[PDB]
RNA sequence: UUGGCGGAAAGGCCUUGGGUGCUUGCUGGCGAAUUGCAAUGUCAUUUUGCGUGGGGAUAAAUCAUUUGUAUACGACUUAGA
RNA sequence: GCCCUGAAAAUGGAUGGCGCUCAAGCGUGUUACCUAUACUCUACCGUCAGGGUUGAUAUGAUGCCCUGACGAGUAGGCAGGCGUGGAGGUCAGUGACGAAGCCUAGACCGUAAGGUCGGGUCGAACGGCCUCUAGUGCAGAUCUUGGUGGUAGUAGCAAAUA
RNA sequence: GAAAUUGUUGAAAGGGAAGGGCAUUUGAUCAGACA
């Protein structure tokens, strides 16, 4: 015998887990987030790319287009605190937003019958984006900073 | 917010300059100071004198080539102040000490660039009026220093060779104010001015 | 454009310390353009990535990055206190460093 | 496939050795206390080495656990192996040093068929 | 046998020993050092040139309190010597490994020595009369010397390893989107 | 490519002539997605090595010998196709 | 009140240094800021104290669990443990398919004393546990014995004519 | 066939000592687990 024994066992049956008083209610988004408003992304693929923001999905994320045909941004789901909210407001009260959901975005080249919703989306934004004199010209240029550009007090 | 910051040492104070860059250097920015031998020193003239007097007596007893170092040189007086501004015994208090450099007059490249003045080390905006002062060209000369005159005659042919380019570049500004101002009048000028340009 | 910069140039001064005593668990970090507290109260919370040069091929790259927050502001010149998921190798005494706008509250 | 454990925290990893340890070859590695009157480590001056104190002792629930989660059981025959078929979850085998190659045979595969990890199951094998 | 931490190919080396020789250990690791790398040949008239005192020996470790000469201006230094008893003891055992490669069958002209070691032998020794009715040491130092030489190769190596590279999930569509976009 | 200036560390600056590319000064037409909710997302110059091939160049020093204006030894000063 | 004279010591030197003159000096006031092993909160270790818990079919009642407070220290006292030689018992323990020893900026466990494993070397015995026993743990004692360095290829190997 | 001490080879560092503590970079090396 290299080891006598231990004296005592410990038991291998594992315990259940205590009731976790952790309920979760939807988020509050912040009051410069509201649907119509052209949003500037800092992170990821399209960064500095000015899109429009259209609708709140359930799993906390913000659904946006650019539109494709202005800058080349779809309709995409990104995180609201990588955005920063600007004051330029379309108003957004001609789309069919409430199609699109959390469980349409679903991984499972690009499926072809999500190519048509682009189109038919973008074109109830073009339509108004024209009224507003060098809205198009401005959505389609990226946002940077230059040098002296100071964030805390810039106007977005 | 610039590679290289280029200090007109004229009109400043050697003291209070030394302890802006060597916190700048410190920081990581590279500093180059000009016109060193036009540094001010508050105090009248027989004061500093005196002062690098005890400073020049001090030296090993048993070997001077090993003790303190005098140098004269007024680029090399603004460095001493510097020098014992910061760490220079460690590692990255070396490095700092190799973003500086130094020079009497305005040398080459560093003339055909941009000078800049520190607000906090200016003798003018540091000093009471009637305070009296010592130029650093002058107590460097009287200790040592024998290339005032070389300093001096170089001086004066850079300032009639950038006087020539001023009167080019003053030129050349009233005829782009004349364009400029007749810019004005239209409809891309008047939408600039409302929202603030 | 000419200009792809969506962050704010900073600056590693020194770790939190005493006069004879430092903390390398704290980073002190100038943002350029700050000078108040106020000022600086906007960068809380926003994410520090220090980039530096490597020499052996990771990823096919040779640039790694060691990322950090802000936590606190420090003093009243606008400087900030830094806490990284690694400390910072304390050679990086005046290395640039960029502050990024997520997570923005704006 | 251990019970589930909390986070191991050692609150030291450096190994606690003798002051001058690397100043003289006749001062071995093994820890020894200061007892001089003048000791700096015994008066705690900053900057000198730390010494071991209760304070640095394991969690109760993680103490005596490898990074696997398990306890390093001695094993030196199939009779002691047979002792932890009923704690798997919670002990692991380790065959001692001096147990022969072809004795070792027998033990691997013993532990194979009832579950139990071992430690060190490539010691002296003709591979 | 059983000689130093070599890194040669047995097969293409000859070595000798000499054990217990009552030469200077330091003066023999010098002479040692000096044809380390040194081809066979170019070593030998290197080693003749020192009995004639047209070519020194550098003394690099042992050198404490030892005079100047112009010789040392060829490897670098100012203070060399001729340890003719070295060279002596180091040449007689160059040519019983030259021996021992012609026996096995290596060219002579491709030998260099690769490998020369020179260590402390157990010392012999002697007693000194001093002051006041002292008795104090008279030791010898001997030494240990073993050499092998080798036969010079080429095509050194190739085809190293594989270099295994991880890759992420999204750095990967832009590297294909470089020759997508790009040529 | 033409011409001129610049020696304080010039090694930079100004300018002529055409060639070619871009132009968001203005009006358009297509392309971007799947890198799937952020992971610097590589964009510098530094030296050295190695091959392709477009020009150029075709030496010395040291040891040894010798000298004594030198010299403890090195060094120094000389000489010798 | 401040400043100056009074006010002279021997290596070169000390508001800590640089330096500072509407001070970065002095007197005084208003705030902001820097952070000690201090305070507050949380986790973990140990100690102490107060309690809960022998129901049967499970393994430790010197055990498990709950709660609170506390933690400096020489001389010194006490407690709990690590290690060594040998002895009784036990593991029908390990081993020539390699025991003990030794080497190993290789690994694991313990706050630590230490324990364990892999690899190399090695060749014949050795270990865990429950107890007993002692010629039982070293860095020092101008310690003992033995061995080896720096100094160092250094001092030197120059009386007695060659 | 240990240590002091020494040689060779390999790696690293070195501007009037070296060695240590906390923290990280870089290099080397090791580990863990695939419902």
């Amino acid at each position: 015998s290299a080891q006598k024994a231990p004296k005592w066992y410990p038991s291998e049956d594992v315990a259940a887990l205590k009731k976790t008083r952790k309920a979760a209610r939807p988020q509050k988004l912040r009051a410069s987030l509201v649907p119509g408003t052209v949003l500037i992304l800092l992170a990821g693929r399209f960064r500095g790319k000015r899109v429009v923001y259209l609708k709140h999905l359930e799993d906390n994320t913000l659904l946006i287009s650019g539109p494709f045909k202005v800058n080349g941004v779809p309709l995409r789901r990104v995180n609201a605190r990588y955005v920063i909210a600007t004051s330029t407001k379309v108003s957004v009260e001609g789309v069919n937003v409430e199609k699109f959901n959390v469980e349409y975005f679903a991984k499972e080249e690009i499926k072809a019958e999500r190519v048509e919703d682009q189109k038919v989306v973008d074109k109830a934004l073009i339509a108004e984006i024209k009224k507003t004199p060098l809205l198009k010209q401005y959505l389609s240029a990226s946002f940077s900073l230059k040098n002296g550009d100071k964030p805390h007090m810039l106007k977005f | 917010v610039e590679p290289v910051v280029v200090i007109d040492g004229k009109g400043h104070l050697v003291g209070r300059l030394a302890s802006v860059v060597a916190k700048q250097l410190l920081n990581g920015q590279k500093i180059v100071v000009v016109r060193a031998e036009e540094l001010n020193i508050s105090g009248e003239f027989f004061r500093n004198k005196l002062k690098y007097h005890d400073f020049l007596r001090k030296a090993t007893a048993f070997n001077k080539t090993r003790g303190p170092f005098h140098f004269r040189a007024p680029s090399r007086i603004f460095y001493k102040a510097l020098r014992g501004m910061v760490s220079h015994k460690t590692a990255r208090g070396k490095a700092a000490l190799e973003r500086l450099k130094v020079f009497e007059g305005i040398p080459p490249p560093y003339d055909k660039k941009k000078r800049v003045v520190v607000p906090q080390a200016l003798r003018v905006l540091r000093l009471k009026p009637g305070r009296k002062y010592t130029t650093l060209g002058k107590l460097s000369t009287s200790v040592g220093w024998k290339y005032e005159d070389v300093v001096a005659k170089l001086e004066a042919k850079r300032k009639v060779s950038s006087a020539e380019y001023y009167a080019k570049k003053r030129a050349f500004t009233k005829k782009v104010a004349s364009a400029n101002a007749t810019a004005a009048e239209s409809d891309v000028a008047k939408q600039l001015a409302a929202l603030g340009y | 454009a000419e200009s792809h910069r969506l962050y704010v140039k900073g600056k590693h001064l020194s770790y939190q310390r005493s006069k004879r005593v430092n903390n390398p668990n704290v980073s002190l970090i100038k943002i350029e353009g700050v000078a108040t507290p106020q000022d600086a109260q906007f960068y809380l919370g926003k994410r520090i990535a220090y980039v530096y040069r490597a020499s052996k091929e990771v990823r096919g790259s040779k640039i790694r990055v060691m990322w950090g927050k802000v936590t606190r502001t420090h003093g009243n010149s606008g400087v900030v206190r830094a806490t990284f998921r690694n400390n910072l190798p304390a050679k990086t005494f005046g290395a640039s460093v960029r502050i990024f706008l997520y997570p923005s509250n704006i | 496939a251990s019970l589930p454990h909390p986070k191991i925290v050692k609150k030291h990893t450096k190994k606690f050795k003798r002051h001058h340890s690397d100043r003289y070859h006749r001062v071995a590695e093994n820890w020894r206390k200061q007892k001089g009157i003048d000791s700096v480590v015994r008066r705690r001056f900053r900057g000198n080495i730390s010494q071991p104190k209760i304070g640095y002792g394991s969690n109760k629930k993680t103490k005596f656990l490898s990074p696997s989660g398990h306890k390093t059981f001695l094993v030196a025959n199939v009779k002691d192996l047979e002792t932890l078929t009923m704690h798997t979850k919670t002990y692991a085998a380790e065959i001692a040093h001096n147990i022969s190659a072809k004795n070792r045979v027998v033990i691997l595969a013993r532990a194979k068929a009832l579950g139990i990890k071992v430690t060190n199951p490539k010691g002296r094998l003709a591979l | 046998a059983r000689y130093g931490a070599t890194s040669t190919n047995p097969a293409k080396s000859a070595s000798a020993r000499g054990s217990y020789l009552r030469v200077s250990f330091k003066n023999t690791r010098e002479t040692a050092q000096a044809i380390n790398g040194w081809e066979l040949t170019k070593a030998q008239k290197y080693l003749e040139q020192v009995l004639d005192h047209q070519r020194a020996i550098p003394f690099r470790r042992f050198n404490s309190s030892i005079g100047r000469t112009a010789q040392g201006k060829e490897f670098g230094v100012t203070k060399a010597r001729w340890p003719a008893k070295s060279v002596k003891f180091v040449q007689g055992l160059l040519q019983n490994a030259a021996a021992n490669a012609e026996a096995k069958g290596l060219d002579a002209t491709k030998l260099y020595v690769s490998h020369i070691q020179v260590n402390q032998a157990p010392k012999q020794r002697r007693r000194t009369y001093r002051a006041h009715g002292r008795i104090n040491k008279y030791e010898s130092s001997p030494s240990h010397i073993e050499l092998v030489v080798t036969e010079k190769e080429e095509a050194v190596a190739k085809a190293a390893e594989k270099k295994v590279v991880r890759l992420t999930s999204r750095q990967r569509g832009r590297i294909a989107a470089q020759k997508r976009i790009a040529a």
